[PDB]
RNA sequence: CUAUCAACUUUCGACGGCUGGGUAUUGGCCAGCCGUGGUGACAACGGGUAAGGGUUAGGGCUCGGAGAAGGAGCCUGAGAAACGGCUACUACAUCCAAGGAAGGGCAGGCGCGCAAAUUACCCAAUCCCGACACGGGGAGGUAGUGACAA
RNA sequence: GUAUAAGCAAUUAUACAGCGAAACUGCGAAUGGCUCAUUAAAUCAGUUAUCGUUUAUUUGAUAGUACCUUACUACAUGGAU
């Protein structure tokens, strides 16, 4: 929701640190609706990009922002343009290094799944659901935009994205 | 010719152009210091 | 007094004319715009038909095409090269259409190693003319403006490859 | 209004809020829309409709003080603002966006400038008497008072004759181009046009004195600033090779110092007889300062610095010490300030034209009055 | 607001109506080749008597043409349209005569419900899909594929649809709509190309006289088959 | 300077009639909008503070806010600002207007009460005035009265009793007309909205069928030919 | 001097030329066909399209960049005289380098877009013909 | 119509072509680069000011630049560079409590001291504009004078 | 389209219902017609073209566009005058 995304960033903004203090100006401008794609042209390759000192502390929360506007219903329209463009414009532009807390915002209780162990198949994990079919979709369109957006840069985040995705597949598997 | 559209310095005494401003001198120096001054630049 | 009529010239036989009629707002023409770099500024001018023409003067990024892979990208625009026109526009910095312009290389590189997955400019498709390849170990591409700033606000584009990138590389050397 | 700095507070007066403004078609709809709060107190402006809604080229007041001339981009215009009034006495259009001009009279009843499609346009309260076209393009614009002409740089190299470059000057009360002063600007290529090449070949800056002696200093880019002496209508001196173009050309009170400076962003305060530097500062970033005027604080000396960077510092000239440092949140094209003291107008790249308030290098100016009580009830509200 | 003998020929004013003549308001048809309600009403037909008296048949739900009710007094109604009235129960129908006027001819329903319009253009609108212009401006989504330039069609009225069509023929018999042979009703026995503009045909009466008219004022009528009833 | 002073809280206003300059000096070199104790004024205003809205000086020109002058300044209004209304539409013309800052040469001093103190000025604080009118729309109504979903509106309208005329009838009851109310009209007017759409969209799936076929068989025909 | 182009016509790939008829009954010269000049204002390489008036006449002045002017000349109807005088006239016309020109020859023109403030024909046909300098006669 | 007008254009680019700008679009229309032109004794150019077409017995009938006190700049709208408004300058001129504030036409009579056609009535017909059957129209029609005639 | 005129006029089921000044909203004024230095194939006439352009109004057709991590949610939409 744009609203209590707008009052939790000026909460963030109360917590006054100097990793934080150069960048609101550039922060508040993709809640505010308008500018959100120029915003992000902005923000990266701009003459103001993200200094490597303070990367630490400015990307969970601008990476927990890019990730509500990704979700958000509301100013999108329909069709790829809207929104399917506007996901595909973050992850393009998002660092491969900060895509892994991205996924880690992404996937909230198939973060640490397990599907495979040393024996064949975990029929206690796959005999239970941990998300809703509505919300497993958002999740497949999102890693298929990762995806096709990293590229060979996968190889050191391979051991939740095939979880994540055996996972959804075998519950449809067997939901026919 | 390739000179037309202001390209070459057409000297031609302006009209309207002919009686603007007066000179006025605006010079706190007293001319007998001022010659004396461009001489003695870097060269001498 | 800025105009587009044919009155105040001369004929064909080399005769001028009086041919005295007020300038009329069919005869209309307005301001250019010298659209440089920086941060959008457009505004709206409403024509006849009360249709609206968007007049950029200030402008940032635009989408430029690496369309021989099938590509196009926003892409931000660093200063103007050089331009078949004016020096001036060389100068000051000023985005008209058919100017060579150099832009950032990010996105082509993103999607070059997210679609094929070798990397660029740090199995046989995926294969780069290497003058475009060491555009990118610079990392600033040399594109050329397609689209019309002042009478669309975007300055959109294709990028410049193979006759016409080496060619613009020698004018670049003139 | 606002407050920038520490030890020695500027005070934004008037100026844009944000580096990307939205657009004011937008904005509107927002405001007669939505619900807002606005600071209703320590917000307003100054003086009326003091903006462009593009960008702004330059500033001037007049000698008289009484009229704020102001060039800017949208429907390129100018407005003459009347600052006993406090609002427009009114805002004519042109033909293309303005590079320069400059007053003529005390008043603003006669204006000139030097405008981007290469013309010269003398500007009257009746209308326009009509314009000249210069022969190659033009960098600024200089007058010379006690023998009234004209006199702009060009850059590229002359047609025929020397190949060195030139300045076209002429004269209000002859009429006519007298002759181009010949500096040399360096080579060029053989193969060319006639308005030169994109790499090299411009003469930059033209200053010149209007109370002393008045050398018509020019600068141009090889790193080169040339004298001319009136009366005399030809070469006294060539001196300053740097590296940097330069940009900055402005004389003290006394008229003997010189304030220059380079496209890199170094400053030298030189002496017109020492060839070696009274004063250097390395300063800001790469990208190139713009202007340099002497102010003074009615006993001591100072001197501006404004520079594309967001950059204006107010350097010591006694001293050389940093006095104080303004960041105008924008690119800024240009700077003046209010002959009696303490206001600096400054032509931006956005929306509004903003101006700064030093308390601490003199008073309010003599038709804003308040604005001294206003810096009191910010003093008051810290 | 033009004077009565600026007014054009074919629409016929006697030396009664005043100076002046209404203009045709903006619509389907031209503007000189057009008859107005108010002339068809209170100037050929004389069913009123006066502008007021005409308002107070237009206004109240008396007076369809083409199948749809027209309020406006002044809405052109040129060739072939269809004035149904229902308290009088009559649908006259506009041709031409020999001379180059309008004329009039009472009709029923069952001539009265179709309408015979000349093909304007035929195009690819949006949506891919293909689309037919008439003389009426009708615009007919989706036609039969063979109904090309200047032939005519059998418009249904009650839904719009095709019925029929007539093709452009060397051999099949026409009415003149325009030029200085303007109403003659013949037969087209020649087409001459004239590729570069404005190509003729040659055509006969049925009582053999040659002329030469061209292929925008050409209107098919029929080869024998008169589908409107021309008066007899 | 007399003080026009509003309480908006309540609705009333006053004019007060002030001599003695003495009194009046500290709203000298304030601006419109500032807050100022009223306590210096006199012992009735004890624990009052008040902002300063506006004015009118000695030949009655009005005080816009914004102006940093403290004489008469001659401004250029635009369209939707205070102290100028427009004779047509697009006009700007040039108005005189007073400056922001209190000096001695006003003659009315708009005023405004915010905060109270103990004491109540006899004719300002203690009259209550009610809002003209009542909320129009049903949401309004239902953040007004704070009802549920399930309390039906159209009796919990405000209401007002006149007496018309005919010698004394009896009284007579108005109703503000609810714009936001769904009623089955409205709803019946969506549904044929939507009705309107799948018919049209039905029609175009026949015709486009219709389409087909008969392509098909003029194309089949075509061939036969051939 | 920017590099000339058929303006949407991709060169640039890794896995040709376009020309239209300009119809009319004329037929395409083999150097409007693949003659690798390249010029906008040609109605078989550029986008112009002929249409309306077809002319023809005699080249005063080939020697021009690409714009030749022709002598039209016809017998007018003086009524005082009761006679036929000879008037001459002067068009202008775009030539494309896809034909082999000659002075003195009979050229077919057509009518284009106003591509200058005289130009408004392009050369289609060129007849070689034997014709003389300003002398020669003939109603063309 | 004229050679008591034979050279004219390049003297606001004069003819191109390339590139862009601006226009609703083409276009030297405008800006950068270069090429050498363009018209003319078959009458260009300049000068004089005295500024018809269609409908066919005929006559009749029909159609046919610059300004809103003076330059300069701006605003609306599908359509104006409205002159309807604004701003500044210039020039008249009005009210006032002397601080301030609004405004720029035609028609009529006299034009010697002696003179000569109504300050008429209505949109009722034909026509036009609007949320629109009703509201609004300085085209139009009705009336009055008349020994200039007839 | 918007009526709580503290406006008129009422009753047999009370948000409104009829008439409806004021005001907000949409349309209108590219002319009716006046004055006077003139326009010498540039206007204008016939004759073409727009494959080089804008068009309120007219009348005719017309729009397949959901889901896509807010869910431990949302489901009679706002504020101005």
């Amino acid at each position: 929701d744009i609203e209590l995304q707008k009052l939790a960033l000026k909460a963030i903004l109360t917590w006054k640190s100097e990793g934080i203090k150069p960048y609101q100006e550039h922060l508040e401008y993709l809640l505010d609706e308008a500018r959100f794609k120029n915003e992000l042209t902005v923000l990266f390759q701009g003459d103001n990009k993200i200094l490597p000192e303070h990367r630490s502390e400015v990307i969970p929360v601008l990476l927990h922002l890019l990730y509500g506007r990704a979700i958000s219903r509301k100013g999108a329209a329909s069709g790829r343009h809207g929104l399917h463009a506007t996901r595909l414009a973050i992850i393009r532009q998002l660092d491969v290094e900060d895509m892994g807390s991205f996924l880690d915002i992404g996937l909230g209780p198939l973060r640490a799944i397990r599907v495979v162990d040393e024996q064949g198949v975990r029929e206690s994990v796959f005999a239970h659901e941990p998300l809703p079919p509505r919300k497993q979709v958002g999740l497949l369109n999102m890693l298929e935009a990762v995806i096709n957006e990293l590229g060979t840069s996968v190889e050191p985040y391979m051991d939740a994205l095939v979880n994540s995705v055996l996972y959804c597949l075998v519950n449809a598997c067997r939901k026919l | 010719r390739r000179a037309s559209k202001g390209r070459k310095l057409r000297y031609t005494v302006h009209e309207k152009l002919q009686n603007f401003m007066a000179p006025e001198d605006r010079r706190s120096w007293e001319e007998h210091a001022i010659d004396r001054l461009f001489g003695t630049l870097f060269g001498q | 007094g800025i105009s587009r009529d044919s009155r105040h010239k001369r004929s064909h036989t080399g005769a001028k004319r009086a041919f005295y009629r007020k300038k009329r707002a069919f005869e209309l023409g307005r301001q250019p715009a010298n659209t440089r770099i920086g941060p959008k500024r457009i505004h709206i001018v409403r024509t006849r038909g009360g249709n609206h023409k968007y007049r950029a003067l200030r402008l940032d990024s635009g989408n430029f095409a690496w369309g021989s892979e099938g590509c196009t990208r926003k892409t931000r625009i660093i200063g103007v090269v050089y331009h078949p026109s004016n020096n001036e526009l060389v100068r000051t910095n000023t985005l008209t259409k058919s100017a060579v312009v150099q832009i950032d290389a990010a996105p082509f590189r993103q999607w070059y190693e997210a679609h094929y997955g070798q990397p660029l400019g740090r199995a046989a498709h995926g294969k780069v003319d290497p003058a475009l390849e060491k555009q990118f170990e610079a990392g600033r591409l040399y594109a050329i403006i397609s689209s019309r700033p002042g009478q669309s606000g975007r300055a959109d584009g294709y990028i410049l490859e193979g006759e016409e990138l080496a060619f613009y590389q020698r004018k670049l050397h003139k | 209004k606002l407050t920038n700095p520490g030890p020695v507070p500027v005070y934004t007066v008037a100026g844009p809020s944000t580096a990307r403004p939205l657009p004011d078609w937008l904005l509107r709809r927002r405001k007669r829309s939505a619900k807002y709060d606005p600071e209703n107190l320590n917000n307003f402006e100054l003086i009326q409709e003091f903006e462009f809604e593009e960008a702004s080229n330059c500033v001037r007041v007049s000698e008289d003080g009484n009229w704020i001339m102001s060039t800017g981009t949208y429907k390129p215009q100018f407005h003459v603002h009347n600052t006993r009034e406090l609002s427009l006495s009114f805002s004519r259009h042109t033909n293309s966006e303005n590079v320069t001009f400059l007053l003529l009279s005390q008043d603003y009843s006669k204006s000139v400038h030097l405008q981007c499609d290469r013309t010269l346009e003398f500007h009257t309260p009746m209308g326009c008497h009509y314009s000249i076209r210069i022969p190659r393009f033009g960098r600024d614009l200089a007058y010379l008072r006690q023998s009234c002409e004209v006199l702009v740089p060009a850059v590229g190299l002359s047609s025929d004759g020397s190949g060195y470059g030139e300045v076209f000057r002429l004269d209000l009360e002859r009429g006519q181009f007298l002759r181009p002063w010949q500096v040399d600007v360096g080579e060029d290529e053989p193969g060319s046009g006639l308005q030169g090449s994109i790499h090299a070949g411009a003469v930059n800056v033209a200053a010149v004195a209007e109370n002393t002696h008045g050398l018509c200093a020019f600068g141009t880019s090889i790193g080169t600033v040339e004298f001319y002496d009136p009366r005399s209508k030809s070469r006294v001196a060539v001196l300053g090779n740097q590296d940097g173009e330069i940009t900055a050309l402005d004389y003290s009170r006394d008229g003997l110092s010189l304030a220059l400076g380079t496209s890199t962003g170094q400053i030298r305060i030189f002496d017109l007889r020492n060839p070696r530097p009274l004063l250097k500062k390395d300063q800001g970033m790469g990208l190139p300062i713009k202007n340099l005027i002497h102010l003074t604080t009615p006993t001591e000396e100072r001197k501006l610095l404004s520079a594309d960077k967001r950059i204006i510092k107010i350097w010591d000239e006694q001293s050389g010490d940093l006095w104080t440092s303004v960041e105008p949140l924008v690119d800024l094209n240009f700077v003046t300030h209010v002959p009696d003291s303490g206001m600096i107008l400054t032509a931006n790249e956005g929306k509004q034209m903003h101006c700064f308030f030093i308390p601490n290098l003199g008073l309010a100016p003599r038709w804003c009055h308040f604005l001294d009580n206003l810096v009191h009830e910010m003093e008051s509200e810290k | 607001h033009q004077k009565r003998l600026s007014a054009p020929s074919h629409w016929l004013l006697d030396k009664l109506s005043g100076a002046y003549a209404p203009r045709p308001s903006t619509g389907p048809h031209k503007l000189r080749d057009c008859m107005p309600l108010i002339v068809f009403v209170r100037n050929r037909l004389k069913y009123a008597l006066n502008y007021r008296e005409t308002k107070a048949i237009m206004m109240q739900r008396l007076v369809k043409v083409d199948g749809k009710v027209r309020t406006d007094i002044t809405y052109p109604a040129g060739f072939m349209d269809v004035i149904t009235i229902e308290k009088t129960g009559e649908n006259f129908r506009l041709i031409y005569d020999t001379k180059g006027r309008f004329t009039v001819h009472r009709i029923t329903d069952e001539e009265a419900k179709y309408k015979l319009g000349k093909v304007k253009r035929v195009q690819l609108g949006r949506g891919g899909v293909p689309f037919l212009v008439t003389h009426d401006a009708r615009t007919i989504r989706y036609p039969d594929p063979l109904i090309k330039v200047n032939d005519t069609v059998k418009i249904d009225l009650e839904t719009g649809k095709i019925t029929d069509f007539i093709k452009f023929d060397t051999g099949a018999l026409a009415m003149i709509t325009g030029g200085r042979n303007m109403g003659r009703v013949g037969v087209i026995t020649h087409r001459e190309r004239h590729d570069g503009g404005f190509g003729i045909v040659h055509l006969k009466d049925a009582l053999d006289n040659t002329f030469a008219t061209r292929e925008s004022n050409v209107f098919v009528i029929g080869s024998e088959k008169p589908w409107i009833s021309l008066p007899k | 300077m007399k003080l026009n002073i509003s309480h908006p809280a309540n609705g009333s206003q006053k004019l007060i009639e002030v001599e003695d300059e003495r009194k009046l000096r500290h709203f000298y070199d304030k601006r419109m909008g500032a807050e100022v104790a009223g306590d210096p004024l006199g012992p009735e205003w004890k624990g009052y503070i008040l902002r300063i809205t506006g004015g009118n000086d000695k030949q009655g020109f009005p005080m816009k806010q914004g102006v940093i002058a403290p004489n008469r300044v001659r401004l250029l209004l635009s369209e939707g600002h205070s102290c100028y209304r427009p004779r047509r539409d697009g006009e700007r013309k040039r108005k005189s207007v007073r400056g922001c800052i209190v000096g001695p040469d006003l003659s009315v001093l708009a005023l405004s009460i915010v905060k109270q103190g103990e004491q109540d000025i006899p004719g300002l604080t203690d009259v209550v005035h009610p809002k003209r009118l009542g909320p129009k729309r049903a949401t309004k109504i239902r953040r007004f009265f704070s009802l549920s979903k399930d309390d039906d509106v159209r009796k919990y309208v405000i209401r007002r009793e006149v007496q018309p005329k005919g010698e004394g009838k009896k009284p007579y009851t108005k109703a503000p007309r609810i714009q936001r109310l769904v009623t089955p009209q409205r709803l019946q007017h969506k549904r044929h909205r939507i009705a309107l759409k799948r018919r049209q969209q039905e029609k175009v799936k026949e015709e486009a069928a219709e389409y087909a076929q008969i392509l098909a068989k003029r194309v089949a025909e075509a061939k036969a030919q051939k | 001097r920017a590099f000339l182009k058929q303006p949407h016509i991709f060169l640039n790939s890794k896995v040709r030329r376009w020309y239209k008829d300009v119809g009319l009954g004329f037929k395409t010269p083999k150097t409007a066909i693949e003659g690798h000049y390249i010029d906008k204002k040609c109605p078989f390489t550029g986008m112009v399209s002929i249409r309306g008036r077809i002319l023809t006449g005699r080249v005063v002045s080939t020697k021009m960049h690409r714009t030749i002017i022709i002598r039209r000349e016809y017998l007018h109807y003086i009524p005082k005289y009761n006679r036929y005088e000879k008037r001459h006239k002067n068009l202008a016309a775009h030539v494309s380098p896809a034909f082999r020109v000659e002075e003195g020859d009979m050229v077919v023109v057509g009518q284009c877009r106003p591509l200058s403030k005289t130009v408004r024909f392009n050369v289609l046909r060129v007849l070689p013909r034997t014709g003389k300098s300003v002398k020669k006669f003939q109603k063309f």
